[PDB]
RNA sequence: UGUACAACGGGGUAUUGUAAGCAGUAGAGUAGCCUUGUUGUUACGAUCUGCUGAGAUUAAGCCUUUGUUGUCUGAUUUGU
RNA sequence: GAAUGUUACCGCAAUAGUAAUUGAACUUAGUACGAGAGGAACAGUUCAUUCGGAUAAUUGGUUUUUGCGGCUGUCUGAUCAGGCAUUGCCGCGAAGCUACCAUCCGCUGGAUUAUGGCUGAACGCCUCUAAGUCAGAAUCCAUGCUAGAACGCGGUGAUUUC
RNA sequence: GCAGUCAAGCGUUCAUAGCGACAUUGCUUUUUGAUUCUUCGAUGUCGGCUCUUCCUAUCAUACCGAAGCAGAAUUCGGUAA
RNA sequence: GUGAACAGCCUCUAGUUGAUAGAAUAAUGUAGAUAAGGGAAGUCGGCAAAAUAGAUCCGUAACUUCGGGAUAAGGAUUGGC
């Protein structure tokens, strides 16, 4: 989270430690995104960082545009498959794992977002919004 | 508070209750409990599983007194006549002859 | 007794589930009522 | 009883339920009542 | 919620607006065309029995009979069909469509008034609004008066009276057939 | 020796997914007998359908019970 | 767990242990300050990190419920119904256990340190200091919480006749 | 390795805000040496893993005093493990 | 019998039914299994484990001593009647 996210998030089970890679849905190039790091994450012995829905990390893109890859830069988590519970009650999960590659203002870097997008995200980054077709 | 029902079965889900899934279609799918979420992720079908609502309904299994009749309709008979002709000039003209 | 679920709407002006439902784990504890059969009077002293 | 009057807003806060969960525990319950569970069912090969 | 509801004995029609969830909650899992008994929803309609015949819900989508359903759904429409008016011969479109079960969503319910009930509906029963147009069609005129082929139209049809300022005039339909 | 306790049985609650049996103008079809068919007849046929959300299991650390059956003084020790 | 008459119940509390932690967002506020560029904080709100103590309504994991169904190979003449394959295999699977993979809960008084002060001499002036004194920290002592001295203790019940 | 005393200088001006030469007083025992007391009829190396506890010469967190502290940021210092 | 089979698994003939026993099912073990989401981030090192597999058809690269490499790689199919 952090910088240019407006609003505070509920927790929400985390479900990609780094190393995880997930799938890049904006069009900006990117195929993948190589999670290296959770933003706000705090320390525990041997404790992997982990995103969720919503979260900021640090990534590289394993697979795309050249110009894209062997670089570390900023994403966004925006669907999970981890369950996880919202406080009206439902446990949840989308398909697959996938985020959208983004600076740290959290504006996207691409213009569109395939796929549909977690509300818990959507909420958390405008811009996120915009660019998003269904959310949740 | 809204009760759901079981993409797979048609059963109600009650608050908090079975698990909601969302498809690279942004297709929701809503599951009461892992059995019918297992069947689902089985590429089951449910007309083909026999204790399922779908399955029910298509086998016409027990709907019984819904094929049975009703005491539905209506028993109106009013005069209004027509606008800006005086609908007084329409019920003395109205006195037929068959 | 037990647990059961809960659903009620959230009084909490500034959270984000402010005037929505959320669900909520629970416990019953049985609780008929209950019988007095004695009093018991304490005093204070330098040992407690 | 509390030992002190907490002043939480979260303690403070008047509930007030709108529904309470009542099916069975003893596995995966679809039902909060006989009646309900009738009205789904049907009529089976015990009942009527 | 808002009630539409038309008494079609008198082609009247007034709106009623009902808060309480508990008066509303009678609505619910009723579809269209399921009949409504009033007490329920208020003590004015006791006795009253409502049809229930579309509506439409918040962002205004229309009902549409016979999806079964209680959401919406996007469906393909045709020539001839609820919720849609071609632009063009052959023209099909993809549109939102509100189902026909009865939910919270709804901004608005339409009723249809089959029984009328023990007490009256002001702007309702009170009043009466004639219907617009008379027979055009010879026979129509016949069986609105009920004639044989022996009586003659052109005296029966209906004449129209309008002022033009200080001329009355009156004009008759054109009898076809 | 009683709102007792137990073993059964009953009812609820659960889990599975439609029991055995019988029937059928369901069935790719196949044999045999003639009286060689203006459904000829006698059986067989994976599977299907009906009775049938049936049948089975369900406290062994689920709930309940007006029913049935039974049980209800053996041993040891203690004092300012 | 012997022994301090027996046995039972309800309690006291010496001593020992002890626990919560950190961040962000909103708002304050584009404010104070600043030529500008920039740019805070206290009160209030919502969440989060690390830690702890439980708990199993929900969701997930586990399956000898060998509970129900399915499958292979063989064996019981067929049927029904079963046996064997170190739990034959598979799908579902209650109960129990269980996960920041799940939910819930983690108290408020006082005394102080540094430091800033009051009054005030020594030293006619002056000084927070010498006497006396105010305010004060993730500190300390209590509150609270866990054990309860098996040689610390209280209140109470009933106390055997062949 | 760590900390002082003097104060010529540094620091636009100004020794000591922050620093500090020539000298000089110490402290420490996770450096390395120097020694050879104990162990050669045995006290099984280095690292890591796990886990507890302790020290403070405090990196962060609470409260403060300084500043070449306007604000933001930072630096020096105290009570603090 | 299954099957390519002197494999594994089940069986007839023959032969055994020997291996202290009883009661419970705490920790920690030994041996056998499973785990949401992630997927080697663990570790000296993928150690251990998991994945793969039969057969029929399709389709197979660098390079080569022309023999190979090759089941390369990659795919589809498979019951009963
Ligand atoms: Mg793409
Ligand atoms: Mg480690
Ligand atoms: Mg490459
Ligand atoms: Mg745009
Ligand atoms: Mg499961
Ligand atoms: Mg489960
Ligand atoms: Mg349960
Ligand atoms: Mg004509
Ligand atoms: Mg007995
Ligand atoms: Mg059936
Ligand atoms: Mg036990
Ligand atoms: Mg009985
Ligand atoms: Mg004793
Ligand atoms: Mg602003
Ligand atoms: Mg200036
Ligand atoms: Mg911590
Ligand atoms: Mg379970
Ligand atoms: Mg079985
Ligand atoms: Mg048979
Ligand atoms: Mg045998
Ligand atoms: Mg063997
Ligand atoms: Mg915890
Ligand atoms: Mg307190
Ligand atoms: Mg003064
Ligand atoms: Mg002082
Ligand atoms: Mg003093
Ligand atoms: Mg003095
Ligand atoms: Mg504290
Ligand atoms: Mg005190
Ligand atoms: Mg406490
Ligand atoms: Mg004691
Ligand atoms: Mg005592
Ligand atoms: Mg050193
Ligand atoms: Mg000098
Ligand atoms: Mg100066
Ligand atoms: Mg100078
Ligand atoms: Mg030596
Ligand atoms: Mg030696
Ligand atoms: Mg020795
Ligand atoms: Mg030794
Ligand atoms: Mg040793
Ligand atoms: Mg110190
Ligand atoms: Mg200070
Ligand atoms: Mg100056
Ligand atoms: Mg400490
Ligand atoms: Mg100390
Ligand atoms: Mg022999
Ligand atoms: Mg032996
Ligand atoms: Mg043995
Ligand atoms: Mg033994
Ligand atoms: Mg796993
Ligand atoms: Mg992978
Ligand atoms: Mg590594
Ligand atoms: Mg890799
Ligand atoms: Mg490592
Ligand atoms: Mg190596
Ligand atoms: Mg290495
Ligand atoms: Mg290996
Ligand atoms: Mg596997
Ligand atoms: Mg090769
Ligand atoms: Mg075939």
């Amino acid at each position: 989270s952090g910088n240019g996210a407006q609003g505070t998030k509920f927790r929400i089970s985390l479900g990609l430690p780094v190393g995880a890679i997930m799938n890049c849905a904006d069009n900006s190039g990117a195929r993948n995104l190589y999670i290296i790091a959770v933003k706000g994450s705090g320390s525990r012995l041997n404790r992997l960082p982990a995103a969720s829905l919503g979260d900021m990390v640090m990534a590289t893109v394993k697979k795309g545009k050249p110009e894209l890859r062997k670089k570390v830069m900023p994403a966004i988590v925006v669907r999970q498959a981890k369950s996880w519970r919202r406080r009206d009650g439902v446990f949840l999960y989308f398909e697959d794992n996938a985020g959208v590659i983004a600076n740290p203002k959290g504006e996207m870097k691409g213009s569109a977002i395939t796929g549909p997008v977690g509300k818990e995200c959507a909420d958390l980054w405008p811009r996120v919004a915009s660019n998003s077709g269904v959310v949740v | 508070m809204k009760v759901e029902i079981d993409s797979f079965s048609g059963a109600k889900i009650y608050p908090g209750r079975g698990t909601l899934f969302v498809r690279g279609d942004s297709k929701i799918f809503r599951f009461q409990n892992s059995k019918s979420a297992s069947l689902f992720k089985q590429r089951k079908n449910p007309r083909r599983i026999a204790w399922t609502v779908l399955f029910r309904k298509h086998h016409k299994k027990g709907i019984t007194e819904e094929v049975a009749k009703k005491r539905s309709r209506k028993t109106v008979k009013a005069q209004r006549p027509i606008t800006g002709a005086s609908l007084d000039l329409i019920k003395e003209r109205r006195s037929l002859k068959p | 007794a037990g647990m059961t679920t809960i659903v009620r709407d959230l009084d909490r002006p500034g959270s984000k589930f402010h005037k929505r439902e959320v669900v909520e784990a629970v416990t019953v504890v049985d609780t008929p009522p209950v019988v007095v059969v004695g009093v018991v009077g304490y005093v204070e002293t330098p040992r407690g | 009883k509390s030992l002190y009057t907490n002043t939480s807003r979260k303690a403070l806060e008047e509930v007030s339920l709108k529904w309470i969960d009542t099916a069975s525990k003893f596995g995966k319950g679809r039902f909060q009542t006989p009646a309900e569970k009738h009205a789904f069912m049907g009529t089976l090969k015990k009942d009527l | 919620m808002k009630l539409n509801i038309s008494y079609p004995v008198n082609g009247s029609q007034k709106t009623f607006e009902i808060d309480d969830e508990h008066r509303i909650r009678v609505f619910f899992d009723k579809r269209i065309g399921q009949e409504v008994d009033g007490e329920a929803v208020g003590d004015e309609f006791k006795g009253y029995v409502f049809k229930i015949s579309g509506g439409n819900d918040k962002q205004g989508f229309p009902m549409k009979q016979g999806v079964l359903l209680p959401t919406r759904i996007k469906l393909l429409l045709t020539k001839n069909v609820s919720c849609y008016r071609p632009r063009r011969d052959g023209e099909r479109k993809r549109k939102s469509v509100r189902g026909a079960i009865v939910g919270p969503d709804l901004a608005v319910l339409a009723l249809v008034i089959v029984k009328k009930g023990e007490q009256e509906l002001e702007g309702l029963t009170d009043t009466t609004v004639p219907k617009r147009l008379g027979p055009k069609r010879a026979n129509n005129i016949r069986k609105f008066f009920g004639l044989s082929k022996e009586d003659d139209v052109r005296d029966f049809v209906i004449r129209r009276e309008v002022t033009k300022g200080e001329k009355t005039y009156t004009k008759a339909p054109k009898i076809q057939r």
